[PDB]
RNA sequence: AAACUCCAGUUGACACAAAAUAGACUACGAAAGUGGCUUUAACAUAUCUGAACACACAAUAGCUAAGACCCAAACUGGGAUUAGAUACCCCACUAUGCUUAGCCCUAAACCUCAACAGUUAAAUCAACAAAACUGCUCGCCAGAACACUACGAGCCACAGCUUAAAACUCAAA
């Protein structure tokens, strides 16, 4: 059952991470990501 | 480049009448037939030579960092054979961060002697980082992703102006 | 095994006493230390257990040699009082 | 000294041309490294 | 560097131990070696039975050879002295007179 | 039933957990198991250095594994044997050696297991699978169900 | 009792295992560690201090790939045993102990004495331990338990390691 909580944890520091990131190309003016910018999943091996 | 093996010993070579012997004499008297140590001390010798103002002063601290950098040079040859050496590692890892102290003092106290011997050793001064802290995936990839749209709005920008 | 034998650990028997030579020779072992050898290592001794004997062993011997050094020392005093009554 | 006595020495050394004449002496040859001690700390040559 | 060789040879009749002195100066020789001499210990009963190259030995013949050598040569030779069919034996040490005589004041 | 602690939590330990080993798939693949409480050994007159906990069992309606008890014993022990290892390992061994390479690699094809998967991580299911896919080859192999690796490695 | 009797004794051949005696020595190495023989490399720094995280190491156990296997041996079987036997004894045999390339990063990892420099005069000095102190620097600590824990974060680690709280409770510990 750690399991899976544990790997939900994950998956939320995962998806936090991503949203800190848009977060910055958002306030800095860019509609959308880096130009071939893709959020690698660093939470999982 | 290490020195010929038919070059003399360190401590035969200013004898008088040395090069009027044996051939098998020279052979016995040269590096060939020695071990590693008197090779580095004739290495260490030419570099005094080629760079210090006075070779016969050891106590100085450019021959501190000749007689080091022979060192270092010693513990590289060892480590490329002997990769699982983790004393000497530790060694070589030692020996570089003296040589570094040793090369901040000189850079400090004379600079045209730090100029000779970073030239001479073929070594490049490098300033030390400000910050200590670990460089983990999160940082390393918001780092990338904060250069990268700096990039983009560097660009966008142009094509406004 | 690749050795020359009846020269290692032998004993001559001296007019038929089997007894003496059988003591001699157990004598010869155990001062050559091959009987304690034999003994000690019938059952694995742990390194730390045997650093551990070794220790006591050295220690216990210095303390002795230093007592009966003492007490050899202090036995000269031992003999008839010379002032006796005062 | 070391240099002079060095170059005495190799006078004697064994070479390429003198090889088989020295083997064949050294066959025809003993030496003995064995020697001992007394309690006294005096050599006995055998 | 300054080694001695110490060989124990198969005993062998005195031509072919003459041969074998031979091929193995030459061997030392041929990696660089300068031979300083060459001493004959004598034939005698091994400390004990020494098993090489298929045969069993209880005699050898010994022998001491004094060179100079190059420090790399040691490493090869000791490979030719493991391929002769005519040795029993064969180790490379420091010359013992190389060794300093370090001298002592007595017990303290 | 009243059993030690270490042994009440082996029987009722779930997927993952330090206490998860041979008993703990063997009684929960037949029956819920439940460790209700823990009693502490200065409680029992003679006091022992050990607690106990008591353990209820409810046999199943539906059991986990339908296969012959001992199959199902051979299997879990052959698995748990080596328990920080891969399971692989511990699979490989059911089999002789002339076959064990190739026997292991279609035990765990036949029953869709990553080998990576240690002994601690193996849910009832991949268990089931294993001894359908293990029932399957003994009745295809009449003496492979009797082979003891350690008697193999006495000759 | 089981087991073996392709058993046992002498003799000969014969390791990828472990290194009597020396060692009653007290050495080398930053520590961990290091005690069969030979050889080659080789044991940093001519101020000192200087990190949970930086850079390099860390006994034993444990995990990936391959290999070796005498002996030992967690587990697993068998023999013998009270009256719920011996966990313990006997036999057989695994992981593991070994080598190669990678992980993991823990110890009563302890001299339970932080590093350098200095003193032996003072009242020597709570106690015990290991005589009592001084200068200087870094690290750390402020009642017990909750807690070598939870959460957060980092890690080739995935119920693992490092860092590490709060609430409720008590007058103690
Ligand atoms: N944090 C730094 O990078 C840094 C840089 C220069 C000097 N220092 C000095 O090191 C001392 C420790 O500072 P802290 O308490 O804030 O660090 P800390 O112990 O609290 O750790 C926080 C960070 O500082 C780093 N750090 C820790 N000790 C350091 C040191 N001696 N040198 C360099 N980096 C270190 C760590 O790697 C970590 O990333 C201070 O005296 C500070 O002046 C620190
Ligand atoms: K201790
Ligand atoms: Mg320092
Ligand atoms: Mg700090
Ligand atoms: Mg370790
Ligand atoms: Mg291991
Ligand atoms: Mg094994
Ligand atoms: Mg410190
Ligand atoms: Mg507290
Ligand atoms: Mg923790």
């Amino acid at each position: 059952l750690r399991r899976k909580v544990q790997e939900g944890r994950l998956r939320r520091k995962q998806i936090k991470f991503e949203k800190d990131l848009r977060r910055i190309w958002l306030k800095a003016g860019l509609k959308e990501a880096p130009e071939g910018w893709q959020t690698p999943k660093i939470y999982l091996r | 480049d290490d020195p010929p093996p038919s070059t003399l010993l360190k401590d035969y070579q200013n004898v008088p009448g040395i090069e009027k012997v044996d051939d098998v004499v020279k052979r016995l008297l040269s590096l060939e037939m020695a071990n590693k140590k008197e090779m580095l001390k004739i290495k260490q010798e030419q570099f005094m030579k080629k760079i210090v103002a006075n070779p016969e002063d050891t106590r100085s601290l450019e021959a501190r960092i000749i007689a080091l950098s022979v060192k270092i040079r010693s513990y590289e040859e060892h480590l490329e054979k002997h990769r699982k050496d983790k004393a000497h590692k530790r060694y070589l890892l030692m020996s570089i961060d003296q040589r570094k102290k040793m090369l901040k003092n000189l850079r400090n106290t004379n600079y045209d002697v730090f100029e000779k011997i970073c030239w001479g050793l073929g070594i490049e001064y490098t300033f030390p980082p400000l910050y200590y802290r670990r460089a983990h995936r999160r940082f390393v990839t918001k780092k990338a992703l904060c250069i990268r749209v700096f990039q983009e709005t560097q660009k966008l920008k142009k094509r406004r102006r | 095994a690749k050795h020359l034998k009846f020269i290692a650990r032998t004993v001559m028997v001296q007019e038929g006493n089997v007894e003496s030579a059988y003591r001699t020779l157990n004598r010869i072992l155990t001062m050559d230390g091959l009987i304690e050898d034999i003994k000690h290592r019938r059952y694995y001794e742990k390194p730390c257990r045997r650093r551990q004997r070794e220790s006591y062993e050295r220690c216990r011997r210095i303390y002795n040699m230093e007592m009966a050094r003492k007490i050899n020392f202090l036995m000269r005093k031992n003999r008839a009082d010379p002032w006796q009554g005062c | 000294r070391e240099v002079l006595q060095l170059q005495e020495e190799v006078k004697n050394f064994i070479t390429r041309e003198n090889l088989e004449a020295r083997v064949e002496a050294a066959l025809d040859s003993r030496k003995n490294y064995n020697w001992a001690i007394t309690r006294e700390g005096l050599v006995v040559r055998p | 560097p300054r080694y001695e060789l110490a060989l124990i040879l198969k005993a062998m009749q005195r031509p072919e131990t003459a041969a074998t002195l031979k091929r193995t100066i030459e061997a030392l020789m041929d990696r660089g070696a300068i031979v300083r001499d060459l001493e004959n210990l004598g034939e005698r009963a091994l400390p004990y039975r020494i098993s090489a190259h298929s045969q069993q030995h209880n005699r050898g013949g010994y022998f001491l050879v004094d060179f100079y050598a190059p420090t790399a040569a040691v490493e090869s030779m000791v490979e030719h002295l493991s391929r002769d069919i005519d040795v029993i034996r064969g180790n490379i040490v420091k010359h013992p007179l190389t060794q300093e005589l370090k001298e002592c004041e007595g017990i303290v | 039933l009243t059993f030690q602690k270490e042994v009440a939590e082996r029987l009722a330990a779930n997927t993952g957990s330090k206490q998860r080993s041979r008993l703990s798939v063997m009684a929960q693949y037949l029956c819920n198991v439940r460790h209700i409480f823990t009693i502490p050994g200065q409680a029992f007159v003679p006091k022992p250095e050990v607690d106990v906990g008591v353990v209820h069992f409810t046999p199943l309606i539906q059991p986990k594994i339908e296969q012959p008890f001992k199959l199902v014993e051979k299997v879990v022990q052959n698995v748990f044997q080596f328990r920080r290892k891969y399971c692989h390992r511990g699979l490989r061994m059911l089999f002789p050696e002339a076959q064990r390479l190739e026997s292991t690699g279609r035990l765990l094809e036949l029953a869709d297991i990553d080998p990576t998967l240690r002994p601690r991580q193996l849910s009832i299911s991949h268990f089931k699978s294993l001894c359908d896919v293990y029932r399957k080859m003994c009745d295809e192999d009449p003496q492979l169900f009797a082979y003891n690796f350690r008697e193999e490695l006495k000759r």
